[PDB]
């Protein structure tokens, strides 16, 4: 699978790590579409052996939307796909806040069984990415706010 | 008209430099000259989702001093809007349509911020949202220091006891960090040492600080002694007994302490202050609580009234 | 002076046609123009023998809006006047001499009517006497329908959920039955079907009604959707899970619903309304509760004040 | 624009109903093969609409395992590809047991906060079915289970 | 040789006609000839998570009646302040290595089924798991109907009160359904009627049934009259008062009763049978629970013994 | 001839190398050859003042496994409204004349030590007295490490979670310290670290130890992996959330594990080990408590019998 590309407007990204393609089409809700969905999950694309991808036809994504990929897919990109050409393959980039896709580690946080949306702040240290909580205001390392 | 008009008092971090000195000035102006009917025809809900007869009597008192109606409750472990079946967001969506402002105390963190999202044009003052913030306690703390010492800068303040979980001492170190020249002596056990994140923001602003093991060392040079609250349930009862020495503060330790020095306490005390300290002029924890009605009177009159003539 | 002067608000059945449209008009007049000090120098007891922070904050708020003092309590499962040793009749014989009016919420049925017998010349407003009546809830229900739709006649209203034990929907069907042209669609499970006695008085007045199994059928033609409260403790947790479908109301069901249609709820919700319904303009259960302060403000000012200038 | 879409060894048919391919991804955990795979959502189908073309490579699906698909999707039949070569037809015929996927609608059931694998017997019911629980022993409809 | 040795015993549906007849015959044999050293050197746990007083002492008596030791607990409604102890899979696992069998009662349904694979080769008897029926009650019910009427086939067994939620009657109908010729009456109000899944089982096996209004309508021909709990916390107090009028079994409705008729009850009772049917030959519900000693003794000897000669 | 006949058994410090080896050898002998009539005609009390469910049934099973009778109680957190019952010296004295031995669990520390002289020649075993460690848990911990690894010397025993307050790990390190060659890892967060009195004991006996950050750092060489309770009501919810990330033992951190490694746990558990390490050959914490039957059976036979031939 080395020739393809250039199919329906929208855009497609590259360099999705392995096992990062899935669970990204869900946390950001992207399956909820009625058009050309052909993910490239579990398919090497370069230097590394394991990599995944995802493609979307007529569907642009705000700089802010793409930047919200960084944390998960730190080594990927975004090149506006229309049909043979490309308009700036902008890589993702750590946003100044991540909402709707992170649960707070503070069990006694008001935001868990409440009818509101999550929201964290961003800053790197040197070791991890401490995302701070919006409500409780306590700060955690991405590795902790990630899984559990 | 008024920078703090129709604003939410959720955290000390949100309050800028001139924000804290504006409510401090308004607490000193209303204390100098009562405002019997400033907030007249204004209803204020005292929704205390966590029982606290200290803070609820101080808040509701200040509502009544400006001549404002009051309608609230105390969950007291049951409350009708709980036990899974009613969200906090629904409770505030209803209470907002009833009253002009909402003072709420929640056991969970971030409860006051969540209330602002469903309040709309109804202000939301935080009386204590778990272990997160307590800006109303911090407003009366600085106001008590500004009266006695006369300033909020170049002061040798120290914080004793439980600094690790003490939410009152966390927000106080950030509020006094907004001023210059302040010297800090965090006198706690190793198990209750001040968090690194508080020592990080101090290092950023170039503020001096030092960790001791007792009050005996620094008592010569201190203008404030903010003794904090320590729970027996925070740790073992054995390691609470030992290592607690010199965090008990006897009145026989005020020999060489400065004349202008004043001992502050949030208010609930038992071990950390001895009863013989009351007779000395240093003790100022009951006068601090009395100044808490003016800090909460300044907060309400600045958020509901458009101007502040006096 | 005033037909409802010094009258007891025990039941919806006692209120005639012009009685309900008189407190409705007074709630629309006080909402249009506040009456800050109408009930000045009037004390009102908020004796809530059953805990309810929703209704007690709405009632006490409306007392304070007319500028009236308040002195009450919440039995909260203990109360001092109970545990066999003090009758309800003795409690009201004492509270009557203290205040000018008594708003009481009792867990037992007929408690408000019993209070009128020992009250004397002290009015008695019923905030909810068990599974019997709840006319204060019905006054804000009709007042919310009269604002949005503009009338109380020729409306296609429907009541979902627990209609068998729902005291709020019982008194609402009788209050809207006092008007003409109203169409009813009682959408409930078979275990919570509307009682035959309510279907008997409807048949007497020549009012049309029909039993469905879901909202999907009638959603095309409805101007109101009064979603009721359903307890998990009313039945099994298994037969509650199934058969509850289409009584949950998703926001994806408001596709073909009329533009002027408005969803009403008494206020305590959890299952019967989804959170995505809040964003739609149909949702009007928080604005219904906000209109509950005007229905209770109209009731008090009409019973204590001799005239109603405005 | 060329489309040599990848169809390697293993399993899968296309023609699976609308908004069902991603529903056959998270639940059965077909991504957890952790090897090599591909998808095809919103695709022209044979004898009906559109959508779904799920998984591939080293994933032999049993006869009773493709019966698990029947309840969700009644629009499939396994392909055991070798070289463009179609073989071994087996249709979703609806099984007598359904495990791991569904939830007991009963709140008082003790299978919700425990380390167990769910179990659900099944019997036909006028163009639909009734999934009984092995633990609760309460017979539920197969429609209110989809709502939770 | 052993059919029920080291078996599950969780629900009555798993037990066939050959399983029920082995437990009834073994209960009649150990009653006629007690073996106080059958289960010697064998421990049995009685893990009552839900506090049932009568059911735990009928089980622990049967354990001690064969000479086995006992280790049991009884929690008085736990779940204090939200989160409590261990999981139920984590409790049964550690209890299984201690003892040779478990006898567990859980408020949640499906708890006995959760314990079969986790216990290993250690059998677990179900003493009542929520609304998933009580199989030990069904075994002592069949033993009482067999020892007085002379058989379990061709009997006129009526069932009164709670049939929808009454678990003890559900599987009493399914157990008697495995026997042939059994006529069935279902005297219940229009609310607490027998479910459609029990009635459809009876239509499938060619078993005749019919819904009746009161006791006196079927009293002419009855061999058994099973009576159920019918608790006040189920249907609301007004509904419970109205229907409870003819459904209560007074001694005035026993004049058509046959000479061999016997009133049963799983227990307890309060407002279903008054205390004047005890001084009759038809009184046979107190010694039915005493017959449950032999039903739970036969059920414990089959599982904890390879072969038996009574 | 008898070493441990009529002995104290209160703390692990009193027991030497020759006391621990007699209880482990006797536990392996009664497991291999049960004696169901050893403690016949001998009563043992199980006076659980603090309600422990698993610990009382592992003790009362071992009593009934030797043929002894049992008389025990379990109070569900008493101290209702201040002053309650008797003193603990007054209770043990009257209970001592009844029975031949006591097995007491008390919330306060030093309760088992208070009962030795008051009981007279009646031995009293300690089943857990506050924060003064659990010696019966230490005996079944050593029995599990001996029966799988083949010995108690020259083993790589790690310890995870609560080490400062975790009593079950404190004396597990002191018991293994009496054995030689034992390497020690202490995987704990910077809070719940092992105390200085345990580490100074290890430096005195020439025993090697080292603090580690997580499970995977020591996983390459480990024969045992003791895991502790770590309750949420100890360190505050924000602190418990952050550290609990690498300290939890998932099945992903078992790839370096040796073929004879065995994970232990005193119990209960919730947020330290997930429920996917049960289906492995390294799963050995459920049957460790079942091995506590033989550890408490050997400990009861030595004290209540002059001499024994297993
Ligand atoms: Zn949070
Ligand atoms: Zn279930």
């Amino acid at each position: 699978k080395l020739q393809v590309e250039a199919i329906k407007r929208g855009t497609v990204i590259d360099h999705i790590p392995a096992q990062i393609g899935f669970k990204l089409l869900s946390l950001f809700k992207l399956t909820e579409t009625d058009q050309r969905i052909t993910i490239g999950l579990n398919l090497p694309s370069g230097e590394m052996g394991r990599k995944d991808l995802i493609k979307i036809e007529n569907t642009f994504l705000s700089e802010d939307q793409v930047d919200q990929l960084a944390l998960y897919a730190p080594q990927a990109t975004v090149n506006r796909i229309d049909n043979y050409e490309v308009v700036g393959k902008s890589r993702p980039s750590l946003p100044e806040r991540i909402d709707n896709v992170l649960v707070c580690p503070n069990s006694n946080c008001i935001s868990h069984a409440e009818p509101v949306s999550s929201s964290f702040a961003v800053r790197k240290r040197a070791n991890d990415i401490a995302l701070k909580c919006k409500y409780c205001e306590k700060e955690f390392s991405h590795n902790v706010v990630l899984a559990n | 008209a008024n920078p703090l008009y129709q604003k939410h008092i959720i955290s000390i971090n949100d309050l800028s430099r001139d924000d804290l000195n504006l409510v401090l000035a308004t607490a000193a102006k209303l204390k100098a000259n009562p405002q019997p009917e400033l907030l007249k025809h204004k209803v204020i809900a005292s929704c205390f989702f966590e029982a606290s007869t200290r803070t609820r009597l101080s808040f509701e008192t200040s509502m009544h001093r400006l001549g404002a109606s009051v309608v609230g409750f105390s969950d007291s472990a049951n409350t009708s809007l709980g036990k899974k079946g009613e969200t906090l967001a629904d409770t505030i969506s209803v209470i907002s349509t009833y009253v002009d402002a909402i003072v709420m105390r929640h056991p969970q963190e971030g409860a006051a911020r969540l209330a602002t999202e469903f309040s709309g044009n109804v202000p939301v003052l935080n009386a204590g949202d778990g272990s997160n913030q307590h800006p109303t306690q911090t407003l009366l703390d600085l106001f008590t220091i500004q009266e006695t010492q006369g300033r909020l800068d170049n002061l040798h303040v120290a914080m004793v006891g439980d600094l690790k979980y003490g939410r009152t001492v966390h927000s106080l170190t950030q509020a006094l960090a907004k001023f210059d020249g302040n010297r800090f002596y965090f006198i706690a056990p190793d198990a209750l040492a001040m968090p690194q994140y508080i020592l990080d923001m101090l290092d950023e602003k170039g503020i001096a600080w030092s960790l001791h093991s007792s009050i005996e060392e620094v008592m010569a040079e201190v203008d404030i002694l903010y003794m904090t609250r320590v729970q027996k349930e925070r740790l073992d009862p054995s390691e609470y007994a030992n290592v607690n020495a010199q965090f008990v503060l006897r009145a026989s330790d005020l020999h060489n302490a400065k004349a202008n020095m004043k001992v502050l306490h949030p208010l609930p005390r038992v071990d950390e202050i001895a009863t013989d300290v009351d007779k000395t002029p240093h003790a100022w924890y009951f006068q601090q609580a009395g100044n808490g009605i003016f800090a909460r009177q300044a907060l309400l009159a600045l958020v509901l009234n458009r101007d502040l003539v006096l």
